[PDB]
């Protein structure tokens, strides 16, 4: 419900109530994190959605949030990608990329070799069941 | 041009004849071989041990009557009409310029300039251990490429005999080998013409264009059978030993 958003507070607010809850399960250790996590995430959504948007109209999710932190929030962002994007504060902009292929590359027959790995799963199995009532049949 | 049947009924007796005559290396078996040669594919239907002389002591110097082929083809007619002489066959497996001689002899007997024929008795190789020759012009003689028919009366009595991929890979040097050497060869045993004929062909490689990106795209597909090919393995022999041995394992009635 916070991570819909992941509103810092609202988040936090959630830990807030919930803390022993989570301390009861020690889920605590985790969320702390996703927190701008998901801050980032939105940064990401329905946002970079043009090659850039700006230094501040990307600040501006800053300048609802925080300013020139943003270069260390956005390269926090950008530090693991998460996101794929690129400024220029020389530029201020914040140049926000693609994301855009097609299948040309081997990415779907890495599935299709995932797939392809996965052949032996059921198929190979077959034969690890295949024995059973014929072996013991023959008993 | 006209390139020819290849009868295996010749081929197999050709050894023969060459087993029979006991032809060695420093000989050829010599003979008739036989078809109907109009057609810009020529067959060969026979072909006829030549008993012969060959002598390379002295080139030109070797020894072979027609007259054979005189009450041959008569018989060969009287056997059947279709003998029609397309040309002879020796053992080989090449060539010794008195062929051309012999070669002409039987220009007089042939519709056409008659048709060589080289034999690997030896079989070493490869794809056919055979050569046909026709003369030519500056002489000229050349092979047209050539096989076999059916014969499928061959090919039964054949099925009786023999009893995926990789291969496919597997000549893959052969040619390149001999053939930079080949230039290699010329080069430095003229050290023709025919090379550089090779040489623009060349180009035809590095020449792929992300018209790859089809073949990956196309392979993809390929693949979805994937999970469908062993799908029904994936389903199949699995829910089948559950059906066999909860009847069975439990059976055990009495």
């Amino acid at each position: 419900k916070a991570v819909k958003l992941g509103d810092l507070k609202k988040f936090t607010s959630t830990i807030t109530k919930y803390k022993q809850l989570l301390l009861k399960d020690d889920t605590y250790q985790l969320c702390v994190r996703l927190r701008s996590n998901v801050i980032k995430t939105g940064i990401r959504i329905i946002s970079l959605t043009y090659k850039k948007i700006s230094l501040r109209d990307i600040c501006l999710k800053l300048n609802l949030d925080s300013e020139q932190t943003v270069e260390y929030m956005v390269s926090r962002a950008i530090r693991d990608g998460v996101i794929e994007a690129k400024i220029n504060h020389e530029d201020g902009f914040i140049e926000t990329t693609e994301l855009l292929n097609i299948y040309d590359s081997e990415d779907p027959q890495q599935v299709f070799d995932e797939r392809i790995k996965f052949a032996n799963q059921l198929h190979d199995e077959y034969l690890v069941s295949m024995r059973y009532p014929e072996d013991k049949k023959t008993q | 041009h006209e390139k020819v049947t290849i009868a295996p009924l010749v081929l197999l007796s050709a050894l023969d004849h060459y087993e029979r005559t006991q032809t060695k290396e420093n000989k050829r078996c010599v003979g008739v071989i036989l078809g109907d040669a109009n057609s810009s594919t020529i067959r060969v239907t026979n072909s006829f041990a030549l008993p012969f002389e060959e002598d390379e002591k002295n080139s030109d110097v070797w020894f072979l009557d027609h007259n054979y082929i005189e009450n041959m083809n008569e018989m060969c007619k009287k056997i059947n009409a279709k003998e029609k002489l397309i040309g002879w066959y020796h053992s080989g497996p090449k060539l010794r310029a008195s062929d051309l001689k012999i070669n002409e002899l039987f220009k007089k007997y042939t519709q056409n300039n008659p048709l060589l024929l080289i034999v690997d008795v030896k079989q070493q190789g490869v794809g056919l251990p055979t050569d046909a020759y026709v003369a030519i012009e500056e002489k000229t003689f050349l092979h047209l490429p050539c096989t076999i028919e059916a014969e499928e009366a061959e090919e039964i009595g054949v099925e009786h005999l023999l009893r995926i991929r990789l291969t496919n890979q597997l000549k893959s040097l052969k040619g390149l080998q001999s053939k930079l050497k080949d230039v290699v060869e010329y080069l430095d045993k003229v050290i023709h013409t025919i090379l550089g004929k090779l040489q623009d062909v060349f180009n035809l490689n590095n020449l792929q264009k992300a018209l790859t990106v089809k073949t990956n795209d196309e392979l993809m597909v390929i693949y979805i059978s994937n999970l469908v090919r062993s799908i029904i393995a994936f389903d199949d022999l699995i829910e089948n030993k559950i059906q066999n041995k909860k009847i069975q394992e439990q059976r055990v009635k009495d």
